[PDB]
């Protein structure tokens, strides 16, 4: 029975990942003043499976690849990983209880910049590695942040668990008392996941080759399924973590069902921000970082860990 | 026991699903190919300083994790004063590295 | 006359102040650009379902090339080369002959399509309305010997496309 | 000379341009220098030319700076028409300056759309290809063709407007104010689009000049100078416009004037739609123009001029003339010699993008990479004219 | 019109709301139609042995109630 | 043939080496990834293989020469190699290390029953049939174009094999 | 009360293409549901629509026989299937069918 | 049920047909003028992504390369890269006078009188430059070129 809850988590997953991309392209028409996929099924609903058995039955590319080990091991990271981050987000019961759920998952992705910096030097061309390197600063950069803005969140809530950011905000949501926390927080989950304007890697493209140059069709569809999986997962995380939905235990969907409805919400504010920007140059995106949210970061953490206790406020322990 | 069983399908799956992608489509004969084609790599500094840089302010994270439990002590005097030390002392490591020509990848 | 692009100076008091560090930390400028794509989001969008629908065209429309005919039938060609003289890209290439009764007419007339620039110099010059660019704009090919045209081929043309030529020429000739 | 990055453009992104070879040396993040590689599309333009007639050459022009159609074209026009010593008809003055003013608006969309979408903002692009495609329809109602209409020819015109045209400009006019507002709501004061254009790409006045700039290049650093004001060629002295001017000669500069030159492209169109005068449209001389298919095939003379016209062409007085317009990329001239036959003799092309591109390496010292990409696309560089 | 993204965006959303669905009823069925018990913390273990124990069959979703108190 | 069009050229080569061959790319692959050479007693065949633009060449000819009409032709290379040798030369070519020592199935055998029983088959010397000489084409040395077939191979100071007389 | 009138449209529009089998004919045949004046039929099969109350482009369109010259053109249709007659109008060349 | 090889082949076929022509992501050579209609096939009015055309595609995950503007010899080398590096199956789409047969440049020094010197192309587009639409109208040619592909049914007979 838990093996089945297992693939019910698993295969929802990939194809909200496949569906994601039909979503994706007919938000960005429409704000383009056009219409998107609209040919290949009605409304475009078999576009994703055109483009999965497009992509499967393609020729692969030549691998001439430096590591033949750490070449296999960076699409199965990342494609895991990402898989894994699933596992304690209460919807409204996770699928494993962990009492140290937040850190599992700020842990968890912090593994994730190996399947970056695998796939380049694995790639065996000089400049895919200086895209990699790149990339892989400017993601453990902006997990500084988060996990300081995580950290000061948690001194309202009183615990790692994540079942308990829903008792905190059971009377309101953590939006009104940290929306200071909350725009850099949803700004740094763009600049983890790459993307817009953020997303040095596609657009610097002829500049600066990107890390995931050098896979084939098959292997490169999984290097991509495995970054929407985490965009999915961040802005449902983003909505446990600042927009908690309350919980009836006798009407759990009822939960689920206003959950799933403000992270697609997050999840389309990410399609309507690629569409509304330009692209930050490199040492500007550093410089949003080093100089602007991680002074404003450690300020407002200061101010999380004095004001519980000045105002007689402290969360529970349990 | 369900830990392990769900992390072992989540990289059991995608291992699969992998080697079905890299190989699997190596059976389908697409004709044969021709020729595919002396620098280095000119090592940076900003890009090393920068992965320096996160390690020391990681770590120094890893001192304010206990904070939330931290909080439940009676001697909150004590607490309260040693967890601002200890983020006005990463505030002073970022103010050093502003001020004293550091901050060269954000440039 | 010139204007000053950008040659403002900011204002230095406390509110203006007060509102460009409002701007600069609650990022309002970014909003207002998410408004305006919200805004287009709810327009209607200006696609059109081709092939059902088309784009709008003219009756100057250049096109495909056809050779006329007069309407007893006899072909208006006479083989005066005035096209061929003209043609910018050397795209046409002509002989002549006396027909079997006595006639001025051409035996052979080609057109290589891939050669051509469509830019009508030939329809203009042609004084008996022989040669025209059509209406037509959908013959693409998947050779490329498919595109050089013999007379037989912009004979077929012309009479394929005349009905619509006809009323084409009836709507612009007043303007030529 | 950290390492050099021989950057080819061949595998196009959607910008359409060209091509361009770049050779840059990058000490570190820098860029030390610069050198454009530029033989991608050269076709021979001006040697072909010299095998044409001067009707045969005409389309020629149409495919140089090939988003601005009608303005090369009027400047072979004017060329011709100043060693045959004749002059178009009023009317046609002002279809030429009425249509070089919706082929400027078609210019600085690409323009500015096509400079945001390098730099990241996808979305304007589409907003005004609406628009462009709207223009083109202006194109083919009075010519035929969307894209190359060989419609000004030396003279005036090819035909006359069709009835109805002006209505519909004018329609495409009053709606199109709003159209720029939307685009400057998304980029002139978004603080991301400021850090990438502002302060980069500085050109001097002084070393503007020298180094052959032209167009906005000038007008940014602050020079006062535009050919339609200084050096008037159709009826541009009858039309009331301001000129935009920069202050800090940087890429921001340079995006303002675009987009405030649009905004005086529709000033001007406005008095155009107001002012059009009755008459005829090419030169009433038939051994320059052709007659009317109507008196072709009704008079003697006319069919002989006729014939001649379309075989031999029209002869042109010995003499060189150097003819320059105000482009809308910048100072567009052609440097035509005739022998007198009725084939150009010479016909040098004096591309406006060749100056600007050539001045890049100038302008990229001591820029990041990712600001060349922005150097250029300021210039508003097209590899047809480039390389003709 | 707009609308018509509307159809890709319910399929996605049918697709996030199966995991926390399917979640919340497999508990159910496994532990006899309550919650699955929570144990953070060595306390709540102990009790969840202990009631364990306390049934009888050896399953600690099964309670006993004062009618075992004779 | 030789019956139904009896002025028809019959052109008789040896194993032909080339870019897209299946000789030399046999020995580079097959010997190399996931085995070690299947070589039958390798020191007990001969081999004589021709370039495949001199084939090209000769069948050209054989068109436009009219004494070719009626004549079977022998193509072969300007050497006689060792089969060992050659696929001791074809390794260092291709930098994989050679050290002396697949089921057919659908889709396209690659390595089959019959084909070793050929790689192994000695080339027969036929003195009296005419061969390139006679048709204006020389024969190609293997080391010139052996590097142009397997620098694919090659992974991101070479000797040459030893002929026999 | 808008919303609830909007829906209206959208239920006419299955019954104005002759109930659910035609109005799915349509959608997989042309990726548009529509309903508009039928402007005249040609002797291969098409059909001709125009509705004056959309934008300028839209406004007419075609759709084309299932079959035509002894091909089956059910799914694989194309522009080169309008006769030269209704090319003029279908492409706004003139104003009268 | 019951079913012959030939009847499975010929669902296959149909199947990976219809995948490969339903996501066309094209590579285009945006040479000279001709890339400046190709642009206005993406913009709202055609919107080639509405037909599962991307606008943007990397050389190497590219299905299609769009030569549209003048091949000249010092560009052609690079052309024939971009084309060899392209994983199959691979097709070009040749669009306009310049690539079909060099055009109006024909008889230039510095030009490639048609680009299927270079590379093998399955459809021309005829135009100078041809129309957005008539662009369109060789994409959509394309995809029933695609459509009609035997590769199984042929590998059957094998
Ligand atoms: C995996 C998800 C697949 C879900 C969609 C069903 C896919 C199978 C469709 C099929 O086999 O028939 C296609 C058929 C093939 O047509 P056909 O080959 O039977 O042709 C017959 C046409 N008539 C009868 C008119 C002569 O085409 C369709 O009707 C499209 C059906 C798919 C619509 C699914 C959309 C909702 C999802
Ligand atoms: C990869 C993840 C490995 C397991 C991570 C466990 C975790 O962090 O969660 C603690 C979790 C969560 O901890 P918790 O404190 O939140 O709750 C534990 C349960 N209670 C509270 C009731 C006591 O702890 C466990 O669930 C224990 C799982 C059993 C331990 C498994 C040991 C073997 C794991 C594999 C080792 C790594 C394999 C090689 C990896 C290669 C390099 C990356
Ligand atoms: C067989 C399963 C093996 C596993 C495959 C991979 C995983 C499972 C994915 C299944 C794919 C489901 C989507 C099928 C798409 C059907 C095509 C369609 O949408 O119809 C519209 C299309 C529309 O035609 P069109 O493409 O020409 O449309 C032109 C555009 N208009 C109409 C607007 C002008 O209908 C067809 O033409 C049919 C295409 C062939 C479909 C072949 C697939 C059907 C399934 C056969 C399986 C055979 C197994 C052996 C028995
Ligand atoms: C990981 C899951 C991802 C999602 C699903 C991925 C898509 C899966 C659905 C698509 C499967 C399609 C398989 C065919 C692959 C493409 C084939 C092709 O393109 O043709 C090239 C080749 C054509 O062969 P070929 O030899 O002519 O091609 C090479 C031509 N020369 C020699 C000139 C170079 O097709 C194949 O090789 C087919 C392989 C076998 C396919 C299975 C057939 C089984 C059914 C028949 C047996 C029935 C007996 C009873
Ligand atoms: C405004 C949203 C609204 O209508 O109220 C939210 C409503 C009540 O919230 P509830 O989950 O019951 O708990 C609140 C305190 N715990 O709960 C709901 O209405 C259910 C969720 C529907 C509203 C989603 C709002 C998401 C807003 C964030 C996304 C922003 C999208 C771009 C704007
Ligand atoms: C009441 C507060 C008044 C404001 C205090 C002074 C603000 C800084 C003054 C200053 O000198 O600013 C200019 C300069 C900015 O440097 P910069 O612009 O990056 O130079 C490169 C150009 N792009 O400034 C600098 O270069 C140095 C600025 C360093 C500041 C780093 C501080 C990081 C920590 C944030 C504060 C956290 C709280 C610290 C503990 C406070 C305890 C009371
Ligand atoms: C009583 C005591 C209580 C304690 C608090 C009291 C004081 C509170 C008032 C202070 C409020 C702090 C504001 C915190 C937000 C972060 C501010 C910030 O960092 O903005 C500045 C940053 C760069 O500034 P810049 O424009 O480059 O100026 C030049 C550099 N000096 O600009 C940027 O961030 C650029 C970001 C670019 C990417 C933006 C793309 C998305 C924009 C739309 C998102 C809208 C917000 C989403 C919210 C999500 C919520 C779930
Ligand atoms: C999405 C819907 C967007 C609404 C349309 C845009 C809009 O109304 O914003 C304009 C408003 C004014 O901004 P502005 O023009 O720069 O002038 C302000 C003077 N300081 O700008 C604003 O006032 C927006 C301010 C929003 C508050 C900051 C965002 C906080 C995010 C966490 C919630
Ligand atoms: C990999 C995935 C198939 C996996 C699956 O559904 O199981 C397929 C389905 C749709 C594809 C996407 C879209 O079809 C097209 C997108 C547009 C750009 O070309 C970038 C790739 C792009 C973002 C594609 C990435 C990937 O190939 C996708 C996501
Ligand atoms: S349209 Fe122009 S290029 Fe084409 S054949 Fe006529 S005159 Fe020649
Ligand atoms: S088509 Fe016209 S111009 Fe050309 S040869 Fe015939 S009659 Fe003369
Ligand atoms: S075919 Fe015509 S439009 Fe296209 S590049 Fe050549 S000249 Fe320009």
């Amino acid at each position: 029975m838990f093996m089945i809850n297992i693939l019910m988590l698993i295969i929802p997953i990939l194809l909200a990942v496949a569906f994601l991309t039909l979503v994706e392209r007919k938000v960005l028409g429409y704000m383009q003043l056009r219409k998107g996929p609209n040919v290949v099924g009605p409304y475009g609903l078999l576009q994703p499976i055109a483009d999965a058995i497009k992509l499967f039955i393609k020729e692969p590319l030549r691998p001439a690849t430096s590591s033949a080990s750490m070449f296999i091991l960076a699409p199965i990271m990342a494609l895991g990983l990402a898989l894994t981050m699933w596992i304690p987000l209460p919807m409204p019961y996770p699928l494993i209880n962990m009492n140290l759920g937040v850190l599992f998952m700020l842990a968890m992705s912090s593994l994730a910049v190996y399947s970056i910096l695998w796939s380049g030097w694995a790639s065996n061309s000089k400049y895919a590695l200086i895209g990699a390197l790149r990339a892989v600063a400017q993601t453990i950069s902006y997990e500084v942040t988060l996990a300081i803005i995580l950290l000061s969140v948690l001194l309202m809530s009183g615990s790692f668990t994540l079942s308990t950011l829903i008792t905190t905000q059971e009377q309101m949501w953590l939006i009104l008392p940290a929306w200071p926390l909350a725009m850099m927080w949803f700004i740094s989950t763009l600049a983890e996941t790459n993307r817009a304007p953020f997303d040095l890697t596609e657009g610097e493209s002829e500049l600066v080759s990107g890390f995931n140059v050098e896979y084939a069709a098959g292997p490169f569809a999984l290097f991509f399924m495995a970054e929407y999986a985490n965009i999915i997962m961040m802005n449902i995380f983003t909505a446990i973590l600042f927009l908690g939905t309350s919980h009836n235990p006798h009407m759990p969907e009822l939960y689920t069902i206003n959950f799933t409805i403000k992270s697609l919400l997050l999840t389309m504010s990410f399609l309507w921000i690629r569409a509304s920007y330009p692209r930050f140059r490199y040492d500007q995106l550093m410089h949003l970082l080093w100089k602007n949210f991680l002074p404003l970061t450690l300020a407002l953490c200061m101010w999380h860990v004095s004001l519980p206790i000045l105002t007689s406020g402290i969360p529970p322990q349990t | 026991m369900n830990l392990m069983l769900a992390l072992l399908t989540n990289f059991t799956l995608a291992t699969l699903l992998v080697i079905i992608a890299f190989w699997l489509p190596q059976l389908n004969v697409y004709s044969e190919k021709t020729s595919p084609y002396s620098a280095r790599l000119p090592f940076s500094m900003k890009f090393f300083l920068v992965a320096i840089t996160f390690l020391l302010f990681d770590l120094e994270i890893a001192l304010l994790l206990p904070l939330p439990w931290a909080s439940q002590t009676a001697n909150l005097n004590t607490m309260l004063t040693m967890a601002l030390f200890l983020i006005i002392l990463l505030a002073v490591s970022l103010a050093y590295e502003w001020t004293q020509k550091g901050l060269e990848w954000t440039e | 006359t010139y204007k000053y692009v950008n040659l403002r100076e900011p204002s230095m008091d406390m509110k203006s102040v007060t509102d460009r560090a409002a701007q600069t930390l609650l990022w309002t400028e970014l909003i207002r650009g998410l408004g305006m794509t919200l805004s287009y989001l709810f327009r209607e969008p200006a696609t059109i379902n081709y092939p059902f629908e088309k784009g709008p065209l003219s009756p100057r429309f250049r096109g495909e090339h056809a050779l006329r005919r007069y309407p007893s039938g006899e072909e208006r060609c006479i083989a005066c080369k005035l096209c061929e003289a003209v043609c910018p890209a050397q795209a046409i290439t002509i002989e002549a002959e006396p027909r079997a009764d006595g006639s001025r007419r051409t035996t052979r007339y080609d057109i290589d399509m891939t050669k051509c620039i469509y830019c009508g110099f030939c329809q203009e010059a042609c004084p008996v309305d022989a040669i025209v660019e059509g209406p037509n704009f959908e013959f693409s090919t998947e050779t490329h010997e498919e595109l050089l045209y013999n007379k037989e081929k912009l004979l077929n043309n012309g009479d394929k496309w005349e009905a619509e030529i006809a009323a084409n020429i009836q709507a612009d000739y007043l303007y030529r | 000379l950290v390492s050099n990055l021989t950057l080819n453009f061949g595998p196009q992104h959607p910008a359409a341009h060209g091509v361009l070879r770049l050779v840059m040396e990058l000490s570190g993040e820098m860029v030390r220098k610069c050198d454009p590689h530029i033989g991608l599309l050269h076709r021979g333009t001006e040697k072909l030319i010299e095998y044409k007639t001067y009707l045969q050459a005409l389309p020629y022009f149409d495919r140089l700076d090939y988003v601005s159609m009608m303005c090369n074209e009027q400047a072979y026009s004017l060329a011709v028409e100043k060693l045959l010593n004749i002059r178009p008809p009023p009317r046609a003055q002002w279809i030429r300056v009425l249509f070089g003013e919706i082929t400027r608006l078609l210019n600085h969309i690409m323009a500015v759309t096509t400079h945001a979408l390098d730099i990241g903002a996808m979305t304007p692009f589409f907003w005004m290809f609406e628009e462009r495609e709207k223009m083109f329809e202006f194109y083919e109602r009075v010519s035929g063709a969307r894209m190359h209409a060989a419609y000004v020819r030396p003279g005036g015109v090819h035909q006359d407007l069709p009835l109805g045209l002006m209505d519909d400009i004018y329609e495409f006019s009053k709606n199109f104010s709003l159209r720029i507002d939307e685009l400057e709501e998304m980029l002139t004061n978004n603080r991301i689009w400021r850090n990438r254009t502002v302060d980069i790409g500085i050109v001097t006045a002084e070393d503007a000049l020298n180094y052959g700039f032209s167009g906005v290049m000038l007008r940014g650093s602050g020079i006062q100078w535009d050919l339609r004001k200084t050096q008037p060629y159709d009826v541009y002295d009858q039309v009331e416009f301001d000129v935009p001017i920069g202050s800090r000669g940087d890429c921001y500069d340079r995006y303002l004037c675009r987009v405030e030159e649009m905004r005086q492209s529709i000033r001007i169109i406005s008095q155009c739609l107001n002012k059009m005068p009755p008459g005829e449209i090419k030169v009433d001389d038939a051994k320059v123009s052709p007659p009317k298919r109507a008196e072709m095939k009704t008079s003697m003379e006319s069919l002989i001029h006729h014939f001649k016209l379309y075989t031999e062409g029209y002869q042109v007085p010995p003499g060189a003339t150097y003819t320059a317009i105000e482009a809308p990329k910048g100072e567009f001239g052609v440097y035509l010699v005739s022998d007198g036959s009725s084939r150009p003799y010479r016909c040098k092309i004096k591309a406006p993008g060749f100056a600007h591109l050539a001045g890049l390496d100038k302008m990229s010292k001591g820029h990041m990479l990712a600001d060349v990409v922005a150097i250029i696309g300021t210039q508003d560089i097209v590899f047809g004219e480039v390389d003709r | 019109m707009w609308f018509e993204v509307l159809p890709g965006i319910a399929v996605m959303g049918v697709c996030l709301f199966i995991p926390g669905m399917a979640t919340a009823r497999i508990h159910r069925f496994s532990n006899g139609g309550k919650e699955k018990r929570v144990a953070h913390y060595p306390y709540q273990w102990y009790l969840m042995e202990r009631d364990r124990r306390v049934s009888g069959v050896n399953r600690s979703y099964v309670s006993k109630g004062l009618e075992n108190i004779d | 043939v030789r019956e139904t069009f009896p002025e028809a050229t019959i052109i008789k080569p040896a194993e032909i080496f080339g870019r897209e061959d299946r000789f030399l790319n046999y020995f580079a692959n097959i010997r190399w990834f996931g085995g070690v050479p299947l070589i039958s007693l390798g020191k007990k065949t001969v081999k004589q293989p021709v370039y495949i633009v001199d084939v090209t060449k000769g069948i050209i000819n054989a068109i436009k020469d009219p004494d070719a009409r009626g004549k079977t032709f022998a193509f072969v290379g300007p050497s006689r190699y060792l089969l060992f040798d050659l696929v001791q030369y074809v390794f260092a070519v291709a930098h994989r290390p050679f050290l002396p020592y697949f089921e057919i199935s659908p889709f396209e055998p690659w390595t089959t029953r019959d084909k070793v029983e050929r790689i192994h088959t000695t080339d027969k010397i036929l003195p009296h049939l005419p061969g390139l000489e006679d048709l204006g084409v020389e024969a190609t040395p293997l080391e010139l174009k052996a590097i142009e077939v397997l620098r694919r191979h090659r992974t991101y100071d070479v000797q040459p094999a030893k002929t026999i007389p | 009360m808008e919303l609830l009138q909007v829906l209206k449209r959208g239920l006419q529009q299955v019954s104005g293409h002759g109930g659910l089998r035609g109005y799915l004919r349509v959608l997989f045949r042309a990726n548009d549901v529509r309903v508009g004046t039928l402007v005249g039929e040609d002797k291969y099969g098409n059909k001709y629509y125009e509705d004056n109350k959309q934008f300028f482009g839209r406004h007419r369109w075609v759709i084309y026989t299932t079959e035509m010259n002894g091909k089956n053109t059910f799914w694989d249709v194309d522009g080169s299937m309008v006769p030269p007659e209704w090319h003029r109008w279908l492409h706004c060349m003139t104003d009268d069918p | 049920p019951s079913s012959r090889g030939e009847y499975v082949v010929a669902k296959l076929d149909d199947l990976i047909n219809w995948a490969r022509r339903s996501s066309l992501w094209p590579m285009t050579f945006g040479l000279a003028c001709c890339a400046v209609e190709m642009m206005h096939m993406a913009a709202p009015r055609y919107d080639m992504d509405r037909f599962g055309v991307v606008f943007r595609a990397s050389p190497r995950q590219s299905d299609v390369m769009i030569v549209a503007g003048t091949l000249t010899n010092k560009m052609a080398p690079a052309l024939r890269k971009v084309y060899d590096q392209m994983p199959e199956p691979r097709y070009v789409v040749s669009m306009g006078s310049c690539a079909n047969g060099g055009g109006y440049y024909h008889y230039s020094y510095s030009v490639v009188r048609g680009c299927d010197r270079i590379v093998p192309v399955d459809i021309y587009v005829p135009g100078c430059p041809p129309t957005a639409e008539a662009l369109l109208y060789g994409i959509l040619q394309l995809q029933k070129k695609i459509k009609r592909e035997k590769r199984l049914r042929i590998w059957y007979r094998r």
